[PDB]
DNA sequence: GCATATGCTAATGTGTGCATGTGTGTGACTATGTGCGCATGCATGTGCATGTGTGTGCATATACGTGTGTGCATGCATGTGCATATATGTGTGCACGTGTGTGTGCATGTGTGTGTATGTGTATATATTAACCTGTGTGCATTGTGTGCATATATTAGCATGTGTGCA
DNA sequence: TGCACACATGCTAATATATGCACACAATGCACACAGGTTAATATATACACATACACACACATGCACACACACGTGCACACATATATGCACATGCATGCACACACGTATATGCACACACATGCACATGCATGCGCACATAGTCACACACATGCACACATTAGCATATGC
């Protein structure tokens, strides 16, 4: 059976993903996550639906931005996987800390 | 809700980190990824809550977050702010 | 009621560098936040200009000051020249 | 009276003069607003609009597409070096990002 | 040329040298082994004085015995501190002049000898075979 | 002429803090810079949110939510503590 | 009439209320201001100052000093995890830094 | 004034601030580098000091002129007003 | 002769320096620079003390700074030398 | 009996050929792209209408030009001595290469939870209207605040001692 | 363990910086009087949450193996520490221009109030560019196969040690 080399399909979903612009997260998971999240601050919390589009939207930039300093961080020290201490170094240069 | 921060799926941190050129993942980025957008969840949903407060509402509007991201200097476009 | 946008002056912009290209809902959005965005920054900054110097209004003279502020390089020089050009217009037809 | 004349008309510009003067007023700015103040920042936003449109345009263009859409407005946008400095801060919804990819990460 | 005459003079004098020393032939092929690693049989020695060796053997002997001379003068204290198998096996001949691995095992485990020792005995009787 | 600044209101209450600490004339400085700093932060979060919600007025429920916004956590607690208690007590004598 | 006293002995304040009143009217900050507004204001940042002044008299003591320098509202602040986060992007002048060495440069 | 100020900032001024910094070992090529960095620095907040005093009319640039270049870069200092 | 081992002296200036609050440049080669960059915006530039006292002060802290995010850089590339390309990563990740 | 000379043959060595391994240059396999055809919903153009910008005097106050005096920034000249630059030696950290285990990517099969549509009841954000309390505005009395000076404290600069760490 | 180097410590004079004081004055407070922004109560339309249903694409788990990361070792030259000569920054004064700030008269310009049109937003179709999906060309992967370059091994030549023969 036909198999791609390692790191083969993940650069074509580089390309795929580069490309698109659509939300990446499943919308219900991260609905129920931000309403979860506001139960710490208020009861009984009602969210309009462009409220969580637009929560969507800066969280998914967010992670996106951070994961392309993250991954700088991993090519500065000679290698291409990014591990939690590459995170937490762009997160400290960033003043996220 | 309970538990919700796992509905963020390996797939779904997968694909973010595609959209960022990452090529390779580590096992335990998964659930560092998960804690750092808890807390910066955290931070615009307390800010758009409190804007919520002041206007002596019960309903999160778009504004409300546009309003948050702003005061973060995380400024949003398309959502009427 | 009535909620005040710049859709229809963006969209006459529009018609003048493109005119047979149109534009989505969600990007008339996008460029309706953009130009809050850059009136906001101008007029702060003109307002705090003209705090600094113990003035009371805003002139064409804190605006130009705030465009060169907040604009970068070239986008300062070419933007100071349409404010320029059209306040200069504007008092020879009152 | 005289027929009505809009000060946009007068100045020359497509954005509200009028408007913007309205909305410096009651911005809580200054107690005082100047007459050429609001035709100078017309003329300024008008310019910035056409700016990003235009470069737009050509993104809508090369990509067969007659509507721009978000995902146009991102690449004029990051892709001028000036328009990236002033709006790097900025969130563009539903506008992706940039294809690059690491030289380091493609295959030899 | 006239390399053969001056390693015939190094040769009398190390013959001088030696006799003067009070050493035996096994003892320089021990003091060799001890100072270079390389021991070798009183018999080379012999060959050596005699001058029997080859000519390329000469020369590569040469240097060893000039450095053990150019050294030794200085102090020696610390210094001096079968038939059947061969019938069995042409009997084993004459009827496969080159056997196969396969059998050199089975043969080299049939008389005790160890297997390299066989492979090259076992080359050199070609060898000579082949010679005629 | 007169120039107008904190460093006498500073004084009195590092005196009750720190009845025998003194203080010298450049931190004196930046003690004025911090306040001008967090009233400008303050008051400009309470304009805003008196222009999102269609206000004309900054009162003490603006800064109370701007305080809110801007200080961390355990500080907005007290800082609105200390907020309200000023307010209460100026209401009761006056 | 009556004998005048401040709204900051009213309020039981040290900073002036009065003062913060008038820089809040003339700040252009809102077309109205409230009567609790500069109160409530006020007594913010006299607790902010005193916090601060209470965490720099400490550090001052730790040095065997009696006069507050720059140099201890800088250990003050960076010493306290909110105060540093209020002045993350805030530099002190003549404050100096936090002694930190990276355990990883210490000998071996 | 004069010209090629920048190698004023000499090697042991830019070592200075790099152990304030906590930096143990320093490359050869950190001081050129160092350099550019400053000289872009000041190059920002110099030209909007400038166009505070061209704003006010003066010819003196002031410590309020800098002070205010400072934030508007997001850089606010405290000690000179 | 005594000789100290190399990073010895290193530590102890990190120590020294970063106990003191003083600046660490030279006042007048800073102010030459500061006039000079001055010149390409306007000719005939005046500047009070503490204008240019002012510019020392946000440049020193600036670059301090940058030098403690180029040594976390250094660091995590399992160095102790920190080379322009910490620098070049340390701005890229502030957004210079 | 030990130490030399012989005959003789294991053993290697020169030289080499195959055999094995690695690197480079393409059939099958897969996936992205390009038209082609078609329905959808979303952008666009067309009218009500109403709220807002405009034209008009009108009064008011801010800003501006003029002159003024004073601080102060610039330039110069002098002096010590601290820091800088240069060169020398060397330790050690950086970078290079090697190898190895295992963690990660790829692919497969399975089911389940997401996305879409549908509908409904309910909470609620919004707008209207009346009124009233609070903030502004104005003027006057005046007390607190900043300026300019005395005054004396803490801070800073030396000099012997007192550890305190490094380094061989 | 002992030596040498660096930072610290109780110690005394000296000073410049902070502290306290007295005075004018400008800003705060006090007292009205007005008015409009805000509140509150009501009604209304909105759109959010809740439930229900379906189909299916994605998520989850597994098995497999590739190659990446991490440890290890090596060597080298780069950078640290040091010494020495020296440039020059720091401090200190002295003088002068000169720009900045104050003060003031005053016209220009901006807010104010009001009538009134018209430009803008909501609502209304409407058609058209985008999305969706089928087939087909097409770039790319890689894997597989072939060719080339390179070590043991062995074809024959050299080499050197053994057993026994001689000899001192």
């Amino acid at each position: 059976p036909h198999r791609y080399r390692p790191g083969t399909v993940a650069l074509r979903e580089i390309r795929r993903y580069q490309k698109s612009t659509e939300l990446l997260i499943r919308k219900l998971p991260f609905q129920r996550l931000v309403r979860e999240i506001a139960q710490d601050f208020k009861t009984d919390l009602r969210f309009q639906s462009s409220a969580v589009m637009a929560l969507q939207e800066a969280s998914e930039a967010y992670l996106v931005a951070l994961f392309e300093d993250t991954n700088l961080c991993a090519i500065h020290a000679k290698r291409v996987t990014i591990m939690p201490k590459d995170i937490q170094l762009a997160r400290r240069i960033r003043g996220e800390r | 809700l309970r538990d919700n921060i796992q509905g963020i799926t390996k797939p779904a941190i997968r694909r973010l980190a595609r959209r960022g050129g990452v090529k390779r993942i580590s096992g335990l980025i998964y659930e560092e990824t998960r804690g750092v957008l808890k807390v910066f969840l955290e931070n615009v949903i307390r800010d758009a809550v409190t804007y919520t407060e002041h206007a002596k509402r019960k309903t999160v509007t778009a504004m409300d977050v546009v309003y948050a991201l702003k005061r973060q200097g995380r400024t949003l476009y398309g959502f009427g702010g | 009621t009535r909620k005040e946008s710049y859709a229809i002056y963006v969209y006459k912009v529009l018609k003048q560098v493109h005119p047979d290209t149109g534009i989505s809902s969600k990007a008339m959005s996008i460029m309706n936040s953009f130009v809050n965005d850059v009136f906001e920054r101008i007029a702060g900054e003109a307002s705090r200009l003209a705090h600094y110097n113990k003035r009371s209004t805003i002139t064409s003279r804190e605006i130009q000051t705030a465009v060169r502020l907040l604009l970068p390089g070239e986008l300062a020089k070419h933007a100071v020249s349409e404010g320029t050009k059209a306040v200069t217009k504007y008092t020879s037809a009152k | 009276r005289a027929k009505a004349k809009t000060r946009s008309s007068r100045a020359g510009l497509q954005f509200p003069v009028g408007r913007v003067h309205r909305l410096l007023r009651k911005g809580n700015y200054a107690e005082r607003v100047g007459a050429g103040a609001p035709v100078y920042l017309a003329a300024v936003l008008e310019y910035l609009t056409a700016e990003i449109l235009e470069l737009a345009g050509n993104a809508a263009r090369d990509n067969k597409k007659t509507r721009i859409i978000p995902r146009h407005l991102q690449l004029a946008v990051r892709n001028d070096e000036e328009l990236n400095k002033l709006l790097g801060r900025v969130t563009i919804a539903q506008g992706g990002v940039l294809p690059n990819i690491q030289s380091v990460l493609l295959p030899k | 040329k006239a390399l053969q005459k001056e390693l015939e003079q190094f040769a009398k004098l190390l013959k001088q040298k030696r006799i003067t020393l009070g050493y035996t032939q096994a003892d320089v092929g021990l003091t060799l082994g001890v100072l270079f690693g390389k021991v070798f049989s009183q018999t080379t020695i012999c060959r050596f004085e005699a001058l029997q060796l080859s000519f390329k053997n000469m020369c590569k002997l040469r240097p060893l015995l000039q450095k053990w001379v150019e050294e030794a003068d200085n102090n020696e204290n610390l210094q001096e501190i079968e038939n059947r198998v061969r019938g069995n096996l042409e009997n084993l001949f004459l009827q496969c002049p080159k056997p196969t691995l396969q059998q050199i095992s089975h043969i080299a485990q049939q008389l005790g000898l160890e297997k390299d020792v066989v492979r090259v005995w076992f080359c050199n009787r070609r060898q000579k075979g082949k010679r005629s």
